[PDB]
């Protein structure tokens, strides 16, 4: 068995709910991760530091959140030390990296403009390791599940694209499969919230969703075991699973060029 | 040495340090002194973590802003966004349609019992429950317990309790104990009997399996959970009852129904039983610390109108309370900039002038991580932190210069205090605190043989046992309440009214140029408040109060603790290198840390 160690920079703590929600399945030992641990303080790190010796090249690092660069890395603190160095410590003799959502895999919301802390994501400060970025704010359940199992049962890294997502779960773009398309592609759309068109389910694309240029398995795989997703509750998608997504422009102003899509 | 409050702060004795405080959200580092006895005399409560979202916001369009503020935190998700939205609507002069309203007051609701429950089971639970003495428990004797426990519950039979003790073992026997490794199992700190430990692990694993069907509720009217979309003006969630095509219809309104009524039966079965078993137990061992400031002065700011836009309908009725005067409710007012101000004294930050608190509409967030002359090792690797200095990324929120307790037990001491004084809205958490003391003084010592006790609620309540039920019994009420908003939703549907946006104020040519509005929330954890100016279409001006930012804050300029730190305050322990009753406490309110510092 591969043990997997769940650390946690600067993050608000979704991609471990959002963990948490997957039916299919609800394998590993997660023999660290600070937001479930008995023990605390002197011991929680102490049991850190037994795993990575006894299985030395064999465990698994999952890292949600980020680490930041600015107040000398002590705008995350833990153990007395900048989240950094325990990041780079953990690292060192890990035999794969996840990046856990948009935090982990390109900066989220504590580096959108003007990044007070330069909240940095893994891979730009671990460069000698195999990362996977498994990105989404948080990701679906079931792609995070589907990652974990997939690197259990193989023990490898899945086929990434060239961003170094799961070609698995992130090769299509959510407007190829969402059920509004017919609306999209008959020019039928929302253009006020709460108008005829909005109680009809027409397209959302002129109310700024961003789903024309996302990759995800929202459409899909959906959300919550298939109960829902952003745009069949009638929010546009925001882009939440793409680099950079929060400095793209206000999530109500349309893509341009919409013959393009 | 200083006195504060009513308590002696002394730092003369022997320093513990927990670095990281696990089984919360985010980053917390805790110090304390213990005197010759292991009593806790000094207490230091360090927020760990800072994002800087309030900068980040920062001429931005408002529309935007529920979606970044929301990623404030993923446990509490969707608070965030409900303030903000609250807030701009309160700037702009915008009321929501009626469906709105009760859509968001569902999804408000559905978020406490989830983070309330979750907290109970995943997080606190194995402060108050020993893993490893349920693997000693009779499976037959469990059974007789959860008969007197909860007869209601379906799950009792003693081949049920049998079949979890025996994965609980081989999980054990393993040699891989994952979350449990190096626990303070086997601590004297730890009263429950066998069979009462393994009913707890038992309820662990329904509630973790349960909490996914209840989130569904925010997946039907936000897309997703975590972090569901909101919308200023109303909801995104359309209406066409008898059509597949919108996003609400009658179909996904009659599953949300079913998920709430599953809600009721896990709070009233198991939760709350849970919880008044656990506590009599604990009473019983003389286990009363932990009360801090709940003795004294706890706020909220009111929450859950029975009708929308009227705050004298409260169904958790706010204010403040000072001295332990349960009989004289202060009104709270989140615009009257004498009231709610922060300081950054102990705090790293900068102000122009720190002897001063800043309401948030004059707030300011500016970093300064710098440590006092006192600190053992450097700035990049702490060994012991200098309180006497800056010591945290929290903030220090105070109300008329006053350090208040915010969270679900100052909500029910200040209903309890309501009902009082001739509230009628009232009645229902007023009716679960008599219920729950006479169970706790009565009903379970008669059934389990031991001795009746005549606590009050005046000295059961501030405690960390009294903290901890009042999140149970909170819970409980919010189910019972989106009961309610479901059938009121459902009728004003039916009777023709589908409306779930205003958008006469979308387009910001519709604006005043300049603006500012407050929006408040009833989180999970205590006193959410989000103020905004907004200035030709921009966000001039955000900033963020928070619940976990009252209780875990540092020092203020008087040198005034905060609930964290008093909590802590005249608790003995049994083993200073086992930080049992620390975790225990803190805990109680449910820390998360993110929320905290923003
Ligand atoms: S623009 Fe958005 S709502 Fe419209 S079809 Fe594409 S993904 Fe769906
Ligand atoms: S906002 Fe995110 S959750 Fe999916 S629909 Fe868009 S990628
Ligand atoms: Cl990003
Ligand atoms: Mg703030």
């Amino acid at each position: 068995r591969t043990p997997v160690l769940w650390l946690h920079g600067l993050e608000c703590t979704c991609c471990s709910e959002s963990f948490i929600r997957s039916a299919h399945p609800l394998m590993i030992s997660l023999d660290y991760d600070d937001t479930l641990m008995a023990a605390a303080g002197h011991q929680a790190e102490a049991i850190l530091e037994e795993i990575m010796t006894k299985y030395k090249g064999n465990y698994i690092l999952a890292v949600e959140g980020n680490p930041p660069l600015n107040q000398d890395g002590m705008s995350c603190i833990i153990g007395g030390r900048p989240f950094i160095e325990q990041l780079k410590y953990v690292a060192k003799d890990a035999k794969a990296i996840i990046s856990w959502g948009s935090c982990a895999s390109w900066g989220c919301v504590q580096a959108a403009k003007p990044n007070p802390t330069q909240a940095t994501p893994v891979h730009k400060v671990i460069t000698d390791k195999p990362i996977i970025k498994v990105p989404g704010c948080p990701p679906i359940a079931e792609v995070m599940t589907g990652v974990i199992t997939y690197m259990l049962t193989f023990d490898r890294i899945p086929e990434l694209d060239r961003q170094g997502r799961p070609k698995m779960f992130y090769s299509q773009r959510i407007h190829d499969k969402c059920y509004r398309r017919p609306h999209f592609d008959a020019g039928q759309f929302v253009e006020e919230w709460d108008d005829e068109s909005a109680r009809k389910g027409f397209c959302l694309y002129k109310m700024g969703c961003k789903g024309p240029t996302t990759y995800n398995a929202c459409s899909t795989t959906r959300w919550n075991e298939g109960t829902s997703f952003p745009i069949q509750s009638g929010h546009g998608c925001i882009g939440c699973s793409e680099d950079g997504f929060w400095d793209k422009g206000s999530f109500y102003d349309r893509l341009t060029g919409i013959s393009q899509f | 040495a200083y006195a504060t409050q009513g308590f002696n702060l002394d730092d003369r004795g022997r320093r513990i340090v927990v670095d990281p405080v696990t089984r919360i959200e985010g980053h917390m580092r805790c110090e304390v002194n213990v005197d010759a006895n292991n009593v806790i005399r000094n207490a230091v409560s360090t927020g760990t973590m800072w994002r800087g979202l309030e900068v980040i916001l920062k001429g931005r369009d408002p529309r935007d802003a529920w979606a970044f503020v929301e990623r404030i935190c993923g446990v509490c998700t969707g608070c965030h966004a409900l303030a903000s939205v609250r807030a701009v609507e309160n700037a702009l002069d915008i009321r929501i349609p009626k469906n709105a309203h009760l859509i968001r007051e569902i999804m408000a609701k559905t978020l406490q019992v989830h983070d309330h429950a979750v907290h109970f089971y995943h997080l606190h639970a194995l402060d108050w429950v020993d893993v490893m003495s349920a693997l000693k428990a009779d499976p037959k004797r469990t059974s007789e317990l959860q008969q007197l426990v909860s007869p209601a519950h379906p799950l009792s039979s003693a081949g049920y309790f049998r079949d979890i003790q025996n994965r609980l073992k081989r999980f054990v026997e393993s040699g891989q104990l994952g979350p449990f490794m190096n626990g303070y199992w086997g601590s004297k700190a730890y009263v429950l009997p066998p069979e009462a430990n393994l009913m707890a692990v038992t309820h662990y694993l329904e509630a973790l399996d349960l909490q996914k069907e209840w989130v569904k509720i925010h997946t039907i009217f936000g897309g997703k959970n975590p972090h569901p979309n909101y919308l200023v003006g109303g909801v995104p969630c359309a209406i066409n009852l008898d059509a597949a095509s919108a996003p609400v219809n009658m179909e996904r309104l009659s599953f949300v129904k079913a998920r709430i009524d599953e809600i009721i039966e896990f709070n009233k079965n198991v939760y709350v039983p849970d919880v008044l078993a656990i506590g009599t137990l604990y009473k019983q061992a003389g286990w009363l610390y932990g009360g801090g400031l709940a003795a004294t002065n706890v706020l909220d700011y009111g929450e859950y109108p029975n009708v929308a836009y009227n705050k004298s309908t409260d169904q958790l009725p706010g204010g403040a309370i000072l001295n332990g005067n349960w009989d004289e409710v202060f009104p709270v007012d989140p615009r009257d900039s004498q009231q709610v101000q922060e300081f950054v004294s102990h705090s790293w930050y900068k102000y122009a002038d720190e002897s001063v608190g800043l309401h948030p509409w004059d707030g300011v967030t500016e970093p300064n991580y710098v440590l006092g002359a006192n600190t053992k090792g450097t700035r990049t690797r702490i060994e012991q932190i200098d309180e006497s200095a800056k010591y945290s990324w929290i903030k220090s929120p105070r109300w008329r210069g006053h350090a208040m307790e915010v969270g679900p037990l100052s909500r029910y001491i200040l209903a309890y205090a309501h009902a009082r004084s001739g509230n009628k809205y009232a009645e229902r958490p007023k009716e679960q605190l008599e219920y729950s003391a006479q169970m706790i003084n009565s009903a379970i010592p008669k059934a389990l043989g031991l001795p009746e006790t005549q606590y009050t609620l005046k000295q059961l309540l501030p405690s960390t046992i009294g903290r901890t039920l009042a999140r149970a019994l909170e819970s409980q009420y919010c189910g019972e309440m989106m009961h309610s908003d479901w059938h009121d939703l459902v009728a004003n549907i039916r009777a023709g009214d589908t409306a779930t946006a205003n958008v006469d104020k979308w387009d910001p040519a519709t604006w005043p140029l300049q603006a500012k509005g407050v929006g408040t929330v009833a989180a999970p954890r205590g006193a959410l408040g989000h103020w905004i100016r907004i200035k030709d279409g921009r966000i001039e001006n955000y900033q963020c109060v928070v619940p976990t930012t009252w209780n875990g804050s540092p020092r203020d300029y008087k040198g005034q603790i905060g609930a964290f730190e008093a909590s802590l305050m005249n608790t003995p322990m049994v083993n200073p290198e086992q930080p049992v009753e620390i975790l225990r406490t803190l805990h109680s309110f449910d820390p998360c840390l993110a929320c905290s510092t923003h």
